[PDB]
C-alpha cells in the first residue's frame, strides 16, 4: 500500500539508517543489509523488539517493541517492497495470524521440535546457552506469529528454516507444540524451571537438606 | 598430540558428478516387476508407451 | 567482552539466499537466480530469471551497469540508469510488491539469461558484473523464492 509504504520508510529513515543504510543496504560492520530478509523477517525481529538495538555485542537481547502492530506492518512492508522476501502469515481478516498457526497435531510439532529445535533451546522450550555469549531464549514469551517467523527467518546464529524445508503445515506443528509446551501446568509440583538435573540438585541441597540439617539440629545436641 | 590428517588447504577440489547409482546385484536382487504379459517374441512385457506428435 | 571490536553480531550476513558483493560503488545485494528446476540441473536453452539490488554507496553517479554478462548471456530488458544514491531492482524477487498500480518504464530493468550450460541449485555460478566503476565476479547462487516442496513421489518398500 502507498500510505504504508510511506509509513515504513519515514520510521526507517528515523530508526535504523544508522546501521541498515538508507536503500536498505547494510553499513558494513554495523548492520546487515535487508534486501532479501522479506516482511517476516522484520515482524518477527522488532515485534520481539530486538531491532531498536542499541549494542553490537554477541547477540541482540530481546526487549519490549519499540513500534506497534501498525508501525510493525509499515517497516515490514517497506523492507519487502524494497528487497521482496518472505512474508509473516496473516488471518481472513488481514491481522497477523495468531491461532491459525496452532497446528492440529502435537506429537508430530513435538518430534520436529525435539529433532530441529530442542537441539539448542530445550526439551521444552526453555532457554540454552551457545558459543561466546549466545544463547538460544526461552520460547515462552514468543507467540504462534513470532515463533513461525523466527522459523521462517533465522534471527541469529539460528538455522533459516524455509517453507520446503519445514512446509508451513510442519512449522505450524511445531508452533502448537511450542505453545502447549509453554502454557502446559508442571504435572508433579513445581516445576523449578524446565532443566532436570540442575534446578532438581540445587533444591535438595537448598530445601530438603537443609530442613533434614535443621531438624537434625533440633533434635541432637550441640557439643 | 594431534590428529595425523587434517588440513589441506591445496587442491580447492571438483563439484561431485551427478550420482548414477548401479542396480542392485544379487544381494540386494529384489526389484519390481517391469509388468507380466505372453511376450511371444524378444520381449515387451506388459508396459510400452507412445506419443503421436504433428 | 564479546562487544569488543570483533563481535559476533556485526559480522553477520543477512540470512538471504543471494549473496553480497560489496566490490566496486554500487553495491550488489540478494544477488541469486531464480532457475525454478524440474530435474537435476536448468538445461540449457532455457531462460532463468536474474534477482539482485544494486544500491549506490557515493553521491558523487554510477549509474551506468554497462553489461553485467557472464557465461550465459544475461541480457537486460528494460534497462535503465536507476543507481542515484538509491536501489536499482532489476526484477520481483517472490514476495515482492509493485508498490503501485502502475509501474515506471514497464519492467524494472529485468535480467535473464538463456544458460547455455546446465546449473542445479546448491552450485555457486560466477557472474562478472561491471559498472562503469569497474568489475567484480559476485558468485551467484540459485534460490528457490517461495516455491513450496516439490511432491517426490511416495516409496515402494523394497
Ligand atoms: C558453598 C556453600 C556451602 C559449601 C560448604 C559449606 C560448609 C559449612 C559447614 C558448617 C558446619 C559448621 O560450622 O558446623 C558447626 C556449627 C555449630 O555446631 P557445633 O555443635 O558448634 O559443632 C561441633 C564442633 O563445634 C565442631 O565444629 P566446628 O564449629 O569446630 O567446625 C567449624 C569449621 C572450622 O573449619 C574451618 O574453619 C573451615 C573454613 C573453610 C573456609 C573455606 C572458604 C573459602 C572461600 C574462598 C574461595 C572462594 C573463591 O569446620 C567446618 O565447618 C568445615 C567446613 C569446611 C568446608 C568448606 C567448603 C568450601 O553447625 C551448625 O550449627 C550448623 C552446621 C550445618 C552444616 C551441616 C553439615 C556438616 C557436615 C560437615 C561439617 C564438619 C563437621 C562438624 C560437625
Ligand atoms: C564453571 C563455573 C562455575 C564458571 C563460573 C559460572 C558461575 C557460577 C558464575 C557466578 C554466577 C553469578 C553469581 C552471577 C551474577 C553475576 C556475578 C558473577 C556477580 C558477582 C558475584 C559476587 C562476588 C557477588 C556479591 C556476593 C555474592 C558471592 C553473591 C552470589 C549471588 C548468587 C547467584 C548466589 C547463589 C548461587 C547460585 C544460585 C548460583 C547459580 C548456580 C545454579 C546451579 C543454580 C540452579 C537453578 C537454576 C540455574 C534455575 O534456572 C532454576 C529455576 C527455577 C527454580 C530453581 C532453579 C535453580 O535452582
Ligand atoms: C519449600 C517447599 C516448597 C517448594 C516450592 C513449591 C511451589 C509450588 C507452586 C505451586 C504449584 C505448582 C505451580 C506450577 C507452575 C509453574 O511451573 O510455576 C511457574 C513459576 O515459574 C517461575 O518463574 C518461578 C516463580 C517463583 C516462585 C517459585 C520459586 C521457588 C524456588 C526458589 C524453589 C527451589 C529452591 C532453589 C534455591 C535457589 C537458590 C540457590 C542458591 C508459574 O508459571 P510461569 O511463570 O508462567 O512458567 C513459565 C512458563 O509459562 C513459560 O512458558 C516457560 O517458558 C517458563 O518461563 C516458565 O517459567
Ligand atoms: C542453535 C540453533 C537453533 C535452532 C536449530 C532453533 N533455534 Fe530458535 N533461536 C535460536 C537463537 C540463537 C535465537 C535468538 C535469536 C535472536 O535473539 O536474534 C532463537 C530464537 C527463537 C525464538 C524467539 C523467542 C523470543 O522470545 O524472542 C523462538 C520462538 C524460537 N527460536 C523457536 C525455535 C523454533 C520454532 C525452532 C524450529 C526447529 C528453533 N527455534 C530452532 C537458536 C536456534
Ligand atoms: C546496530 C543497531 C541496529 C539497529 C538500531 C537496527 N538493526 Fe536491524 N540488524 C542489526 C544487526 C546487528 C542484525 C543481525 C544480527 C541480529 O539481528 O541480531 C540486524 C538484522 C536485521 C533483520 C534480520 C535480518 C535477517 O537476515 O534475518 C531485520 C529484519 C532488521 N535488522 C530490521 C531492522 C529494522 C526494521 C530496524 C528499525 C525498526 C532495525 N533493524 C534497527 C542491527 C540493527
Ligand atoms: C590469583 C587470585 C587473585 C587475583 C590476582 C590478581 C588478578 C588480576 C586480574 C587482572 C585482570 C586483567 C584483565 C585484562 C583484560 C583483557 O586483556 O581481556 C579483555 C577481555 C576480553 O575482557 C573481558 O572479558 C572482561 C575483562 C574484565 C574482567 C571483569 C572481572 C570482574 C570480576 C567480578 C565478576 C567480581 C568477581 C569477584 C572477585 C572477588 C575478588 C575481589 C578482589
Ligand atoms: C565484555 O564481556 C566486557 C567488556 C569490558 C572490557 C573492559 C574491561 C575493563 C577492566 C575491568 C576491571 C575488572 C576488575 C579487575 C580486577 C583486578
Amino acid at each position: 500500500q502507498s500510505a504504508l509504504l510511506r509509513t515504513g520508510k519515514q520510521l526507517f529513515e528515523t530508526s535504523c539508517v544508522s546501521c541498515h543504510g538508507a536503500n536498505l543496504q547494510g553499513v558494513p560492520d554495523r548492520g546487515p543489509s535487508l534486501i532479501g530478509t522479506g516482511e517476516a523477517a522484520v515482524y518477527f525481529q522488532v515485534s520481539t523488539g530486538r531491532m531498536p538495538a542499541m549494542r553490537g555485542e554477541a547477540q541482540a537481547p530481546s526487549k519490549p517493541p519499540h513500534f506497534d502492530e501498525s508501525q510493525i506492518d509499515a517497516l515490514g512492508a517497506y523492507v519487502q517492497a524494497n528487497g521482496g522476501g518472505p512474508t509473516v502469515p496473516r488471518d481472513d481478516h488481514g491481522a497477523v495470524a495468531q491461532e491459525s498457526l496452532i497446528g492440529g497435531d502435537v506429537a508430530r510439532g513435538g518430534d520436529l521440535f525435539r529433532l530441529n529445535c530442542a537441539s539448542c533451546h530445550n526439551f521444552t522450550g526453555k532457554g540454552g546457552a551457545l558459543s561466546s555469549g549466545k544463547y538460544a531464549p526461552d520460547l515462552g514469551d514468543a507467540n504462534p506469529a513470532q515463533i513461525y517467523t523466527a522459523m521462517l527467518t533465522g534471527p541469529q546464529n539460528m538455522p533459516k528454516f524455509s517453507d520446503r524445508q519445514l512446509t508451513p503445515d510442519e512449522k505450524r506443528d511445531i508452533v502448537a507444540y511450542v505453545r502447549e509446551s509453554a502454557e502446559t501446568p508442571s504435572y508433579g509440583g513445581y516445576g523449578l524451571g524446565g532443566f532436570g538435573p540442575a534446578p532438581e540438585g540445587m533444591a535438595m541441597w537448598i530445601i530438603g537438606m537443609v530442613a533434614a540439617i535443621g531438624v537434625a539440629m533440633w533434635i541432637g545436641s550441640r557439643a | 598430540c594431534s590428529p595425523p590428517g587434517e588440513t589441506a588447504s591445496s587442491e580447492p577440489g571438483t563439484t561431485p558428478a551427478i550420482w548414477t547409482g548401479s542396480p542392485s546385484p544379487a544381494a540386494p536382487s529384489g526389484e519390481d516387476h517391469g509388468g507380466g504379459h505372453g511376450a511371444g517374441a524378444a520381449g515387451a512385457g506388459e508396459t510400452l508407451t507412445a506419443e503421436l506428435k504433428t | 567482552c564479546s562487544a569488543g571490536q570483533i563481535s559476533q553480531t556485526t559480522t553477520q550476513e543477512p540470512a538471504v539466499n543471494g549473496v553480497n558483493a560489496q566490490a566496486g560503488q554500487v553495491s550488489l545485494r540478494n544477488v541469486h537466480l531464480r532457475a525454478p528446476q524440474q530435474t537435476d540441473y536448468v538445461e540449457p536453452g532455457t531462460t532463468v530469471e536474474l534477482l539482485f539490488v544494486a544500491a549506490n554507496d557515493s553521491t558523487e553517479s554510477n549509474k551506468l551497469k554497462s553489461i553485467t554478462s557472464d557465461v550465459g548471456e544475461v541480457t537486460l530488458t528494460g534497462d535503465s540508469t536507476v543507481p542515484a544514491d538509491g536501489v536499482l531492482i532489476v526484477g520481483e524477487p517472490d514476495g515482492q510488491i509493485q508498490a503501485v498500480e502502475n509501474a515506471e518504464a514497464a519492467d524494472a530493468v529485468t535480467a535473464e539469461v538463456e544458460l547455455t550450460k546446465p546449473i542445479t541449485n546448491g552450485l555457486l555460478y560466477d557472474f562478472t558484473f561491471t559498472f562503469e566503476d569497474g568489475e567484480t565476479t559476485v558468485a551467484v547462487p540459485i534460490s528457490a523464492g517461495e516455491q513450496p516442496r516439490r511432491p517426490v513421489p511416495p516409496a515402494g518398500p523394497g
